[PDB]
C-alpha cells in the first residue's frame, strides 16, 4: 500500500488544497524529467519493434534491426543510475502525483456542487 | 528470442505526463496500471 494513499486523504478545506498543490509542485520537475526520459527510451524500442514487424525476416534490414535492438538494450543495461530504478521512481511519482491531483479534483467538484 | 523479450520489456505504452494543477482542476487524473 503506497504511503501517499495513507497521507493524502480527502480534502476538507482550501488550505489543504493549497498544501496538496504545493506538494505536487515540489516533485513535478523531477517527475517530468524522468517521464520524458522514459518516453524517449521507450520510443527507440517501439520504433525498432514496428520495423521488425513490417520487415521480411529474410532481409538484411531485419538483421540490422535485430542488431540495433541488442545495441540499444546494451546501452540501457549499462546506464547509471540503473534503468529499472529510474523506471520504478517514475511510476511511483506518476501514480503519487496522479493521486494528489485526484484529491484536488474531487474537492473542486464537491465545492462546485455547493454555490 | 532474446530480442523478443527485450522488445516486450521496452515497448510498454507510458501514459501522457500529468499536467500542472489548474484552478479548478482542468484534467481528470487516473491511476495507471503499470506492468509487473
Amino acid at each position: 500500500l503506497p504511503d501517499y494513499l495513507i497521507k493524502y486523504i480527502a480534502i476538507v478545506s482550501y488550505e489543504q488544497r493549497q498544501n496538496y498543490k504545493d506538494d505536487f509542485n515540489a516533485e513535478y520537475d523531477e517527475y517530468r524529467a524522468l517521464h520524458a526520459r522514459m518516453e524517449t527510451v521507450a520510443r527507440r524500442f517501439i520504433k525498432l519493434d514496428a520495423q521488425r514487424k513490417r520487415l521480411s525476416p529474410g532481409s538484411k534490414e531485419y538483421q540490422n534491426v535485430h542488431e540495433e535492438v541488442l545495441q540499444e538494450y546494451q546501452k540501457i543495461k549499462q546506464s547509471s543510475p540503473n534503468y529499472h530504478e529510474e523506471k520504478y521512481r517514475c511510476e511511483y511519482l506518476h501514480n503519487k502525483l496522479a493521486h494528489i491531483k485526484r484529491m484536488i479534483g474531487e474537492f473542486d467538484q464537491q465545492q462546485a456542487e455547493s454555490w | 528470442s532474446c530480442v523478443d523479450e527485450i522488445l516486450k520489456e521496452m515497448t510498454h505504452s507510458w501514459p501522457p505526463p500529468l499536467t500542472a494543477i489548474h484552478t479548478p482542476c482542468k484534467t481528470e487524473p487516473s491511476k495507471f496500471p503499470f506492468p509487473t
